[PDB]
């Protein structure tokens, strides 16, 4: 959707492999960012409960994903997750109800 | 065509 | 002096935004406050989109921050970022 | 480990600050959490202004982020950024 | 301060 | 699409799927189009793009049409895969 | 192209 | 003849395939062995394509297996599968 | 299975009941049934004389009858059943590691 | 031994 | 179960 | 405990 989002941050603990989510790039016509597509049940994110589907990932441990294109942003995200090889600070953008 | 990942 | 929250939305692309923006300064504290939407020109991209609102503070454009600088530089950065869909980050009052 | 926060910004005027901040760290996850407002000195600039609150996380000061840094570096950056009016970005719990 | 119309 | 050999391997899970997209194709078969990074298939490392899916936990596809085969695959979701992979 |  | 064999698959574009095939039997041991390529007609679809070889065992045709069947039934299944311009073969070919 | 595996097929001849002359074991996931695997090959057995079958080969099919969709118990049954001949010869399909 | 052409 | 056959 | 008062 092309609506209004606010920024939220929370810390997600690890080491229960990873966050336990799938993310997808979004594009339109002529792009939009990286978004949570699904949350794997039993995953770190699932246990923690705060991350939601359709949240846009904005930053990971201080590493912004803005300004980048979906390709670069995805890269930056994977890079920032290779922490081990136990806590991720997420900044997300979530649509206002 | 698509763009998707797991983290 | 009021409290603001950060919002983001995408505005599609008068192949410009169609807004007037003005710098704000504090007289007594000799200090630039930021760039704020003064008006949103009817028929403009911003008008069609509907999400940007008067008195929104512009914080970033396609990821390019407007913050760590003065009204002059910030305004420049904004114009520059439009010459080369805009992703806006704004700060909007809760007060 | 618990808490969702939202990002807010406001300007705090000076007698042209009255606040203590502390680092937070997680024992078991061996991790610095950030810089948080510990206390607000009554009569201070922050107190007069009224918007800053205890347990607010300091995110940025006059445009200078504190985020990627460690508690030590962040604290440094903050003090440095104090050399009329301070623009704070904080993260405040909503849940 | 200045105002700039961004048409 | 050249000459293919048949390979079989077991892919572990846990939760999430296999983590691949598959595409059909006169009707030929189901082929791995992409392998989603981080997914079970990616971690396991043996499945490759352009591998033809031949069987899943002993359920053959082949005889079927792309539509039916795709169905059978979804239905059938540690997975024993049989793939056909080009040598030439 | 369909996910599995 | 059967020796030890590996499975290969290829698609052959297209008169028919342009090969003769023959059932193999073990006299002693009273056992049908399968259907095997006896010859490849030069200029035929299989010849042009080049992958199929003499003594290849035919294992499946467009997904219809010939295994489990006896030579007569298997031969039938093969002819049937050829009547209904692309044939997907699975063959078994000796490595030893 | 245990690795990446290839399918091979060969015929094994029999004699006047003896069977293949091998022990097989069902294999299971510690943490799902994996299949039937050759554990040992008894010297002098039909399989031994023939020389092609190897330890750790997965049995995939017998005279065309797959063992794959089945569970270890059923598969084992199917295998034993497929042995009698009331002369004789079993067509095996095995899966063997290449890497 | 039912040689066919196919 | 480890069985002869 | 890394505290930073501003007085």
């Amino acid at each position: 959707p092309d609506g209004t989002r606010e920024f939220l941050t929370f810390e997600v603990p690890l080491n229960d492999a990873g966050l336990g989510v799938s993310v997808k790039g979004n594009r339109s016509k002529e792009d939009l960012g990286i978004f949570v597509k699904s949350i794997i049940n039993g995953g770190a994110a699932s246990k923690d409960g705060r991350l939601r589907v359709n949240d846009q990932l904005i930053a990971v441990n201080g590493e912004s994903l803005l300004g980048k294109a979906n390709q670069e942003a995805m890269e930056t995200l994977r890079r920032s997750m290779s922490t081990e090889g136990g806590m991720i600070q997420l900044i997300v953008a979530r649509r206002i109800s | 065509n698509m763009e998707e990942s797991f983290v």
